[PDB]
């Protein structure tokens, strides 16, 4: 189950 | 760096016997950058029906792939893996040695 | 088995002449791939790669597809941002790589979590062991760290690693128990190949094993020997299991003083092989 959000660098 | 040359192992899935269907593997690992060309050869000719795994990588970030095809070994037929990558001035051909 | 992990691996590779980066995602429980996404493939969906994940219903697949596409877009944006920070041209291809996941112990409780990110194969930014702050490798990553500190990015990620990640790992271990919680001990044997008339290679083989972690050790008179040895990288068989060998060159006639030990989770006691 993937992480729900992925912040941009 | 961004560039490290692939390690190459060429092997059958099972211990090879003549006339018995098997899988020929070329495992390439430890490489960067990711762009790579791998062909499996039968008596020097590129084999057409070749599959590969999804690109993944190790702890040090270097990449690995498995290329594979079903084959039925015979006494006379010779097999190999041909790899090209930015670290290699020409393609590298590694022969299948059925003891390795 | 009991220590277990769930890990995801993501690679994006830019295509500077035209269009968007190539994006590949793969998910594992221990050493078993269970899902994949490839931007070049036709489905444009997260796809199953193990039978036990096919249990999951449409809401699961919709959600994982949505998230994996969101991962892909963050990678796309990052490739642009990083090209700018390093003052690189539009000419060259560049890569981002991300790996994250969680480990549970035998009691199936949280043991540790992790999230690492690289640009062009070099460390960029990673979560520290405490899951509270970031390790930035260079000054571009330091700018990212300040941004992420202000936006409380670690706190969100930590919630997942200690929460959803370990909860769904336990779910998958239960659903796939028949394979995921089964150890496949190595099938071992030794071969012997003359190098000349007066020396020979002994090769200790371990085949068809799971999980991938293994130790092969050569001994002479019961003490470890590393000189004149060769150990290959553990390699996939292609059927879900793994292979490895270790070799030693010995004087011919002296094979009997050498022993190979094989250690693996599937063996109650290490094996000892002797020619
Ligand atoms: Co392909
Ligand atoms: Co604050
Ligand atoms: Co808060
Ligand atoms: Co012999
Ligand atoms: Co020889
Ligand atoms: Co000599
Ligand atoms: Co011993």
């Amino acid at each position: 189950n993937l992480v729900p959000m992925v912040a941009t660098v | 760096m961004i560039q490290r040359t692939p390690k190459i192992q060429v092997y059958s899935r099972h211990p090879a016997e003549n006339g018995k269907s098997n899988f020929l593997n070329c495992y390439v690992s430890g490489f960067h950058p990711s762009d790579i060309e791998v062909d499996l050869l039968k008596n020097g000719e590129r084999i057409e029906k070749v599959e590969h795994s999804d690109l993944s990588f190790s702890k040090d970030w270097s990449f690995y792939l498995l290329y594979y095809t079903e084959f039925t070994p015979t006494e006379k037929d010779e097999y190999a893996c041909r790899v090209n990558h930015v670290t290699l001035s020409q393609p590298k051909i590694v022969k299948w040695d059925r003891d390795m | 088995a009991g220590s277990h992990s769930m890990r995801y691996f993501f690679t994006s590779v830019s295509r500077p002449g035209r269009g968007e980066p190539r994006f590949i995602a793969v998910g594992y429980v221990d050493d078993t791939q269970f899902v994949r996404f490839d931007s070049d493939a036709a489905s444009q969906r997260m796809e199953p790669r193990a039978p036990w994940i096919e249990q999951e219903g449409p809401e699961y697949w919709d959600g994982e597809t949505r998230k994996v596409k969101a991962h892909s877009q963050t990678h796309r944006v990052d490739l642009g941002t990083l090209r700018g920070c390093y003052n690189q041209s539009e000419a060259g291809s560049h890569t981002v790589q991300r790996m994250y996941g969680c480990d549970v112990g035998s009691d199936w409780r949280f043991l540790r979590g992790y999230h690492q990110y690289a640009y062009d194969g070099k460390d960029y930014i990673a979560l520290k062991e405490d899951l509270r702050s970031w390790t930035a490798a260079d000054m571009c990553a330091q700018t990212t760290k300040h941004k992420w500190e202000a936006a409380h990015v670690a706190e969100q990620l930590r919630a997942y690693l200690e929460g959803t990640c370990v909860e769904w790992l336990r779910r998958y271990l239960e659903n796939g128990k028949e394979t995921l919680q089964r150890t496949d001990a190595p099938k071992t044997h030794m071969t012997h190949h003359a190098v000349s008339d007066h020396e020979a290679t002994l090769r200790c083989w371990a085949l068809s094993f799971y999980p991938a972690e293994i130790t092969l050790t050569w001994q002479r008179d019961g003490e470890d020997q590393t000189q004149d040895t060769e150990l290959v990288e553990t390699r996939p068989a292609g059927d879900g299991t793994f292979q490895k060998w270790v070799a030693v060159v010995v004087p011919s006639g002296q094979e009997q003083r050498y022993t190979c030990h094989v250690q693996h989770e599937g063996l109650p006691k290490p094996l000892t092989l002797r020619w």
